[PDB]
């Protein structure tokens, strides 16, 4: 049933198996093996080694890693351990297998010895990803960690969407909310037509109004308006860009924002019609509740 | 004709043989002479 | 005329020769293909994202148009035909000489027997009676879709610096402004 | 065998048994007009318009309407949008992705490394665990 | 506006397209059309395959999966199929 | 996405600083190669075209002339 291979390829180049609780992944790992094993028709060599390292990440978040062993030692055969996901797999079975540091020095010159291009480049920006991400477990936890992605980020690679999406993550947890924006416009502008950019670049500014004053709040909740319509005119069943349009003109409430509300009211009804599962409770709750 | 044809096809499908039935190369002349008018009486 | 059972060998293996010399010549292509310091990509990276910002990243910075130009220019200031073609042509003339091996179903023009016909010294045959190479002439043509069926596929900074200073209020996009008008103008 | 291969395979039967017996005909038209010194049209050609229209609907029933599972929930629940193609318009191909819980941005959006090593970390201390 | 999803239709339509013009003038072949009533025959099954193409799989709305049907369909890859009966026609009469 | 919808829904005040010129020239380019390289001998209105058109005019009609 080549439909497991649709959720399977989803995930992957998604990468969504990092946002899933321990019963789903759980979930994910029984029944990766059944197909992987079964379903071997239709299916290419290179998905084929994919849908391996997939099980090897798995396994690693998973209790038990002793097939982890034996499932690097399958995909060893290809290309040895010069490939940047060969190596970022194996710096993190030394990191796990016995919780012993090392690896980052045996990855550090390593980047040191990569500066010649020996590879590409997207190799050491994926091996300065993976060794600032030891580093903020070596020294537990610090703001300095984004200090340290931006003496990586600003002179190396600035076109790497990811870094800057975590710049903007860390300073909206608990840092200003200002310099998130300029974060969320640069993903906006290496990525154009990224529709989840812009329901987070109206999210921040809705939470910078709500501690503004008067006439900067008419502002920035014009300018949420501004930036959300654009999440509409990407997507039509996107959740959260509805939610936050019709959120903000709620608090508004005018005339044309009236208009605005029955338009977002209806699609919303729309997007919690029984089609869509389990984002119907997150927008009937909000529909209902006021 | 699905019988018939068939049935030819059957009866032939043995007598490897099967690649040298396949060639069509592999003769009497005689037939071949005939195809092509070349056998013929005079008349004297 | 009356053809004898010439169809075999010389249709058959000059189909299957085309088909497997376009599945090599892919092959081939496929093998040959037809910086070294991180300072040469990061600037030919800073170039592109120069690029990118002048025609993907320049349409929905509304607000942010203004902030970026100063940090912008602070930090930047035929074989394959010729080959199996002419040895196909060759193996053709070759091997396939002399012979009449089909009539076409559509009538030619005479320059056509002229052409098509090098194989005999006759003067008034016809002009859609066909040597072999009649059918590599054709071959050529229509295995398009036999090959798609089968499965087949197919000094620096003074410049942008220039370009930098050109960007500055060529256009600043009415984005973030108009989108209302076109949300109310659909979905309706 | 659904239906797509077996009606290749009957049309292609069909076509060659059409093809081997117009051999035959047109082979003894001139054969036998040469034995007398130069002197089944309708069901053959019956036959043949009907391997032709079993191929044709053998190459138009090759097509299976999209159904999909939901990358979420653990249910069968098949997604289905009762279509044949895919849509060009970003509006409802960005809308037959948010049906399904995924997000096509994906890495941008998740960042994997970072909380990859945090979610590994803290995996260990769980009850599952 | 528009997304790189048009590739796979796209494709989809190619592959159809190129399945109905190696069976049409095959057929033909084998009976033994002859030069013009070649040519009507084989635009009109053409013309009609694509017009049965447009009512079942696309489902009697061109647009919506395609940008300028009536160019894509009928007049793109044209000469790219009249060719490929042609040969297939040859083949046919030849036998 | 429950969690932003929870955290967005309710109140939070928490911080931390700290054009026919084109069809014109492709009807050019399109005539280039009529009159160049396919008009050299490969187009009829040729009289040495039609002629396996033409008929034989059937001279006796009425006589059979045997002979020797
Ligand atoms: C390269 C693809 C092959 C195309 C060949 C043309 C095939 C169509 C064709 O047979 O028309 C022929 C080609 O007679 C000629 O040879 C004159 C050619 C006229 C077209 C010239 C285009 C500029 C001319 O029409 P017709 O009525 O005067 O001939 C008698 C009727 N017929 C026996 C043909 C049924």
């Amino acid at each position: 049933k080549d439909l497991v291979r649709e959720k399977l390829l989803t995930i992957m180049n998604t990468k969504a198996y990092t946002q899933f609780n321990p019963e789903q992944l759980l979930q994910l790992e029984n029944e990766m093996k059944i197909y992987m094993k079964s379903g071997d028709s239709a299916l290419t060599e290179g998905n084929y080694f994919f849908l391996m390292e997939m099980l090897f990440y798995v396994l690693v978040y998973r209790n038990q890693d002793v097939d982890a062993q034996v499932v690097y030692n399958t995909l060893r055969d290809r290309l040895g351990e010069n490939s940047y996901k060969m190596v970022i797999m194996k710096a993190t079975l030394l990191q796990i297998n016995g919780n012993d540091k090392g690896a980052i020095e045996y990855l550090e010159n390593l980047l040191n010895d990569d500066l010649e291009y020996e590879t590409d480049f997207v190799t050491y920006v994926s091996i300065a990803k993976k060794l600032i991400a030891i580093k903020t477990t070596s020294k537990n936890l610090s703001q300095e960690s984004v200090l340290k992605e931006v003496v990586a980020l600003t002179d190396k690679f600035p076109l790497d969407a990811e870094l800057w999406w975590y710049a903007s993550e860390i300073y909206f947890e608990m840092g200003q909310f200002e310099k998130a924006c300029y974060c969320l416009e640069q993903v906006l502008c290496i990525t154009p037509f990224n529709y989840a950019c812009f329901g987070r670049l109206s999210e921040t500014l809705y939470y910078e109004a709500l501690r503004s004053k008067k006439q900067t709040k008419t502002e920035l909740l014009e300018k949420a308006l501004k930036n959300a319509l654009r999440s509409v005119e990407l997507s039509e069943l996107y959740l959260k860009g509805w939610a936050l349009v019709n959120i903000i003109s709620r608090e508004l409430g005018r005339n044309k924002q009236n208009d605005l509300i029955k338009l977002s009211a209806s699609k919303l009804k729309e997007i919690s019609a029984k089609s869509n599962n389990k984002d119907k409770i997150t927008a009937e709750l909000i529909l209902n509740k006021i | 004709r699905l019988t018939t044809n068939w049935n030819r096809l059957i009866n032939l499908l043995k007598e490897p043989g099967r690649v040298f039935t396949k060639l069509l190369a592999l003769k009497d002349t005689t037939v071949s002479d005939l195809k092509f008018g070349f056998a013929k009486i005079l008349i004297v | 005329l009356l053809d004898d059972q010439l169809k075999y060998w010389v249709l058959l293996p000059i189909s299957i020769v085309m088909v497997l010399t376009g599945v090599l010549k892919q092959y081939i292509m496929t093998l040959i293909t037809g910086a070294q310091p991180r300072v040469k990509l990061t600037e030919w990276q800073y170039l592109q994202w120069a690029q990118l910002l002048i025609g993907n990243g320049g349409n929905l910075s509304s607000d942010a148009f203004a902030a970026k130009k100063e940090f912008l220019v602070k930090d930047l200031t035929n074989m394959a035909s010729f080959i199996p073609q002419t040895i196909i042509m060759w193996w053709v003339n070759h091997f396939f000489a002399g012979f009449i091996l089909m009539q076409l179903p559509f009538p030619l023009t005479a320059k056509f027997k002229e052409m098509l016909q090098t194989g005999i010294i006759c003067q008034d045959l016809d002009v859609r009676w066909v040597s072999s190479i009649s059918w590599y002439f054709i071959s050529v043509l229509g295995l398009n879709p036999v090959y798609n069926l089968i499965g087949l596929n197919d000094q620096v900074d003074k410049a942008m610096h220039a370009m930098a200073n050109d960007l500055t209020i060529i256009q600043h996009e009415t984005c973030l402004d108009n989108v209302e008008q076109r949300v109310l103008k659909q979905y309706m | 065998s659904f239906v797509s291969k077996l009606l290749y395979t009957v049309s292609a039967l069909v076509l060659f048994h059409s093809g081997f017996s117009s051999y035959e005909f047109h082979h003894l038209l001139k054969l036998n007009s040469l034995n007398n010194a130069q002197g089944l049209p309708k069901d053959i050609m019956y036959e043949t318009y009907a391997g032709l229209i079993l191929f044709v609907l053998a190459v138009f029933t090759s097509f299976e309407k999209l159904q999909y599972l939901p990358i979420e929930s653990n249910d069968g629940k098949i997604i289905s949008q009762g279509n044949y193609l895919k849509e060009i318009a970003l509006n409802k191909a960005t809308n037959v992705d948010n049906l399904i819980g995924s997000n096509p941005n994906g890495e941008i959006i998740f960042t994997p490394s970072f909380v990859d090593v945090h979610m590994k970390r803290k995996i260990c201390r769980e009850w599952a665990s | 506006n528009a997304t790189a999803n048009v590739v796979d239709n796209k494709k989809r339509l190619l592959f159809v397209q190129d399945s109905s013009a190696l069976v049409l003038g095959l057929v033909a072949g084998f009976l033994q059309i002859e030069s013009v009533h070649g040519f009507i025959w084989f635009l009109i099954l053409y013309n009609l395959i694509n017009v049965i193409y447009i009512v079942w799989i696309c489902q009697l709305q061109p647009g919506k999966f395609y940008q300028s049907p009536l160019h894509d369909i009928f007049f793109e890859s044209f000469f790219r199929e009249i060719t490929g009966f042609v040969m297939a026609w040859t083949f046919g009469y030849a036998l | 996405e429950w969690a932003k919808h929870l955290l967005d829904t309710k109140y939070i005040e928490k911080y931390n600083i700290q054009m026919f010129m084109y069809i014109v020239f492709q009807g050019v380019l399109m005539y280039i190669g009529y009159r160049k390289l396919n008009s050299m001998g490969l187009i009829p209105n040729a009289k040495g075209d039609w002629l396996p058109w033409e008929r034989i005019a059937h001279y006796n009609n009425g006589l059979q002339w045997f002979s020797d």
